[PDB]
RNA sequence: UGGGAGAGGGUGGUGGAAUUCCCGGAGUAGCGGUGAAAUGCGCAGAUACCGGGAGGAACGCCGAUGGCGAAGGCAGCCACCUGGUCCACCCGUGACGCUGAGGCGCGAAAGCGUGGGGAGCAAACCGGAUUAGAUACCCGGGUAGUCCACGCCCUAAACGAUGCGCGCUAGGUCUCUGGGUCUCCUGGGGGCCGAAGCUAACGCGUUAAGCGCGCCGCCUGGGGAGUACGGCCGCAAGGC
């Protein structure tokens, strides 16, 4: 179920593009890990970045209660 | 920078000095002094009334303008910055373009050269005087009036600052210089900045003879007098105390509260001071 | 000369007029600083992830620019002086990178 | 009285404390390991935390209570059981979401904790 | 930083002949021209120790450049440095 | 000349999580803490829960057997200033190189001066336990300090216990970052396993502890002792 996969071509510095980058967050919040998302360091390490840009924006959550 | 003195007698050893080097202008404006009448810290019946004060160089009063709201909307450029021997913050001389000259404590960072202006309509920037209600909270502030119109009281000291900590109703929550917070009306002027000359505290006399300078006659310990003097005047020998320290006229002197009680302003002081 | 993208957040409960009026406040500025518009994108109102001055939305916009390099730090200073703007954030300006 | 509502689980290592909590967020009632009875570290263990959230329960529906909100916080050996136990007491549960508080590295913990 | 443009001025006002570039003398005045910015960098950031270790290796290499300039051909050298006012 | 990666450094801004305290609300008999407890806190209304506020400090996830730096060391995000370094092109200089006694700079923490700052933590210190005792370990408190600016100190298991540069001597697998004709090849880093060889052994092995040249530093039985004396440095502690 890798999170690269189920996207087509998309933008690693795009901070707006909240649509992508939402998935790419545990239903916790946190930042995946490259298991999940399976990315490479190189890009792994933008999409980080990218993300933390965007919570600051308003756009991605700093963390999410856990529901069950 | 406070200035350093090789030991070249026993006092210039420890003496510091102000570095100066904000100063333009080394004269003052001439219809803006007027002679200060010097007291003694004697009252108008002769007598004294503060204890230890007179002989310190003779000084000229320079006339500052603590209103500022007084010419809304009316320009002015910062002429000089000069020394003033009535307070330990240096004033900024200006130039409004009416023609009009005033003077203000000079804010630190106030450069020569520059323009400030007053009214609610000012940019938040420094030297630049507004009512409390319009500056952004969270904005350091100085020379504080305490109620509308009645002129700066706050914040005056060389060094000083109150910072706006938030707003309520026709009030906003000022933290002064000391760390009380204090309600003060909307309405107060308020000049954005802190104090200049903030390296005053630093400064070291140094010698008996610098205080002299400053007006302020040697002062004498309780301990050193006798009982027709003081609370801790004789006994034979050095002495301790020998009750709960006391002032010459015989209140608490080491801790007890001095605040009246039930004074109308208790209302708007949020928090007593710190430390 | 560099290209950044000057992002600002407003508040969510103006009227168009002062929302306007704020436009007119931050284009002065941008202006003032040298800066030379390229882009612009005016998204609005949107739903945060997490309330912004105690309050769920945000007034979005968004400025591809062209400034000189020194003034882009001062501006933000002047961006964020309004008790409207809530957020500003000046990011120097970089080519997609790609996946898939 | 009230129909829905809240009820916390604070679950540490040391104890369980359930408080039970109207829709916007205040008290009814609470409980906890000591309040049913126990003391020292007996009141930190999964039975403690069971009588713990049915004395909570069974405290809020002689107010009306029917149906609450579930919010965890801790990582006690109470923890889980006290679930259990809220769901058997005769209310609905709607929901069970863990808040269990945590620092984005924060303050120096104490040194136990190092 | 330098920009691309002022690099060139540099390179084109130092180089013996057209094409120049990385001979001694252009070596030098490049080197000048970081090592001024440094300078002056540090003048203000005075905590920038990192960077101030960078500057000390300009200086080193400006340093052996000129002494070879100077074995090889005194008169390139001390005008070298006089047309940049290097020596003190 | 064109490109790259990165917690490399400095300045300025700036975001959310948590803790603490204050304010409001609601609520009652305990909370807390340990191996178990007690001190402590709590009906003068604590704990737990909601909303508001203040403040300092550190930046969860990403995060790595990862990266960057000469080392000490460096981690939210943003911009500015700035160093190192690698690649590709094979364009320029024409041995301009290596090392380096002295010198100069940098140098974790603790400590020190002046002034800030102080939420959490916590030497000293108070008290509770544990115990034969318990100046400890564990528990409740707690001041320097931890944080900032500027100036000092100059140590260390400052470690890879491995000085720097160059050349030569099988490969295998993992990884980071470039450039390719992108299966695969070629650089520069970081790990593992290993040819030859080394080595007292343990182990090292193209990141040599192998085979060689250059330069530097250092060792010469254990203790006494990194002490004494002298000298130089330091505000002191103390350092050499
Ligand atoms: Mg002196
Ligand atoms: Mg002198
Ligand atoms: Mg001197
Ligand atoms: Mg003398
Ligand atoms: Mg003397
Ligand atoms: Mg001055
Ligand atoms: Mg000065
Ligand atoms: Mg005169
Ligand atoms: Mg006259
Ligand atoms: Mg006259
Ligand atoms: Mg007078
Ligand atoms: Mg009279
Ligand atoms: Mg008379
Ligand atoms: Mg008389
Ligand atoms: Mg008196
Ligand atoms: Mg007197
Ligand atoms: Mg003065
Ligand atoms: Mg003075
Ligand atoms: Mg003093
Ligand atoms: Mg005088
Ligand atoms: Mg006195
Ligand atoms: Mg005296
Ligand atoms: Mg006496
Ligand atoms: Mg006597
Ligand atoms: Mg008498
Ligand atoms: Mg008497
Ligand atoms: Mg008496
Ligand atoms: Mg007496
Ligand atoms: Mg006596
Ligand atoms: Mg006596
Ligand atoms: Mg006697
Ligand atoms: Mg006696
Ligand atoms: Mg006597
Ligand atoms: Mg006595
Ligand atoms: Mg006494
Ligand atoms: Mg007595
Ligand atoms: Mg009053
Ligand atoms: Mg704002
Ligand atoms: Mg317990
Ligand atoms: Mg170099
Ligand atoms: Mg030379
Ligand atoms: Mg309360
Ligand atoms: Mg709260
Ligand atoms: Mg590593
Ligand atoms: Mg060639
Ligand atoms: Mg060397
Ligand atoms: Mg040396
Ligand atoms: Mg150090
Ligand atoms: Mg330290
Ligand atoms: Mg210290
Ligand atoms: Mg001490
Ligand atoms: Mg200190
Ligand atoms: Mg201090
Ligand atoms: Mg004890
Ligand atoms: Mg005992
Ligand atoms: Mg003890
Ligand atoms: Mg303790
Ligand atoms: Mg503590
Ligand atoms: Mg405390
Ligand atoms: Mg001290
Ligand atoms: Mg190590
Ligand atoms: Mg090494
Ligand atoms: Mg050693
Ligand atoms: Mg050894
Ligand atoms: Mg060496
Ligand atoms: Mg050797
Ligand atoms: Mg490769
Ligand atoms: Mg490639
Ligand atoms: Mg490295
Ligand atoms: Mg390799
Ligand atoms: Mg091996
Ligand atoms: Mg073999
Ligand atoms: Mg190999
Ligand atoms: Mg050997
Ligand atoms: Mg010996
Ligand atoms: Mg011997
Ligand atoms: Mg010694
Ligand atoms: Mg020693
Ligand atoms: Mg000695
Ligand atoms: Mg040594």
């Amino acid at each position: 179920a890798k999170v690269k996969a189920t996207l087509g071509e998309f933008d690693l510095r795009d901070y707006r593009n909240v649509e992508v980058l939402k998935r790419f967050l545990s239903e916790t919040g946190k930042i995946l890990p490259r298991r999940r998302t399976g990315l490479s360091a190189k890009e792994q390490r933008i999409l980080a970045k990218t993300i933390k840009r965007a919570r600051i924006l308003g756009l991605l959550p700093f963390t999410e209660k856990l529901v069950r | 920078a406070v200035k350093k003195f090789k030991p070249y007698t026993p006092s210039r050893r420890f003496m510091t000095v102000a570095d100066f080097s904000e100063i333009t202008k080394t004269e003052p404006e001439k219809s803006l002094v007027k002679p200060l009448k010097k007291t003694g810290g004697r009252n108008n019946q002769g007598r004294i009334t503060v204890r230890f004060r007179g002989g310190g160089h003779k000084r000229l009063y320079r006339i500052i303008d603590f209103k500022r709201w007084d010419k809304v909307g009316i320009p002015a450029k910062v002429a000089a910055i000069e020394y003033d021997p009535n307070r330990s913050a240096r004033i900024a001389l200006l130039h409004y373009v009416d023609g009009e000259k005033r003077y203000i404590i000079a804010p630190d960072g106030l450069q020569v050269g520059q323009q400030v202006v007053a009214g609610p309509d000012a940019p938040i920037q420094v030297g630049n005087a507004l009512p409390l209600r319009f500056i952004p909270v969270g904005t350091v502030v100085h020379a504080v009036e305490l109620e509308p119109k009645k002129g700066a009281k706050l914040a005056r000291a060389a060094g000083t600052s109150a910072q706006i900590q938030g707003r309520e109703g026709d009030y906003v929550i000022l933290r002064l210089p000391s760390g009380e917070l204090r309600k003060v009306h909307g309405e107060c002027y308020a000049t954005v900045g802190a104090v200049g000359n903030a390296d005053h505290k630093n400064i070291v006399l140094g010698k008996a003879g610098r205080s002299r300078w400053l007006g302020r006659r040697p002062h004498v310990r309780g301990a050193a007098m006798n009982p027709v003097d003081h609370p801790h005047g004789g006994g034979e020998g050095r002495a301790p105390r020998g009750r709960p320290p006391a002032s010459p006229w015989g209140w608490q002197t080491k801790g007890l509260k001095t605040r009246k009680r039930r004074k109308p302003s208790s209302r708007f002081i949020i928090a007593r001071r710190k430390k | 000369m560099r290209r950044y993208e000057v992002n600002i957040v407003l508040n969510p409960n103006l009227d168009q007029s002062q929302l306007a009026l704020e436009k007119e406040i931050i284009q002065r500025a941008l202006e003032n600083y040298g800066a030379r518009v390229e882009k612009v994108e005016e998204l609005g109102l949107r739903r945060l992830a997490y309330p912004i001055a105690k309050d769920p939305q945000g007034y979005f916009l968004w400025y591809q620019v062209e400034m000189p390099e020194d003034r882009v730090n001062d501006l933000a200073r002047e961006l964020r002086i309004r008790d409207n703007v809530r957020r500003v954030m000046v990011v120097k300006s970089q080519e997609p990178f790609l996946a898939n | 009285q009230v129909a829905s509502g809240r009820a916390y689980i604070h679950a540490s290592y040391n104890n369980t404390i359930v408080t039970i909590t109207d829709p916007d967020g205040n008290p009814i009632t609470w409980s906890s390991g000591g309040v049913i009875g126990y003391k020292g570290s007996r009141k930190g263990t999964p039975y403690a935390a069971q009588l713990a959230a049915l004395d909570a329960a069974k405290k809020a529906m002689a107010y009306g209570m029917q149906s609450v909100d579930v919010i965890v916080r801790g990582t006690g050996a109470g923890r889980e059981q006290a679930i259990r136990a809220l769901q058997a007491s005769g209310l609905q549960v709607k929901s069970i979401v863990d808040d269990t508080p945590v620092p984005h590295n924060g303050c120096r913990p104490k040194k136990k904790f190092r | 930083p330098i920009t691309k443009e002022e690099k060139q001025k540099v390179i084109q006002e130092f180089a013996r002949f057209p094409g120049d570039t990385g001979s001694t003398e252009v070596q030098v005045a490049l080197l000048t021209l970081r090592i001024n910015r440094l300078s002056e960098h540090l003048k203000v950031h005075k905590k920038d120790h990192h960077s101030h270790r960078g500057l000390l290796m300009m200086v080193g290499q400006r340093r052996r450049l000129l002494r070879y300039l100077q074995r090889e051909d005194p008169e390139r050298y001390r005008a070298l440095i006089e047309k940049l006012g290097i020596r003190g």
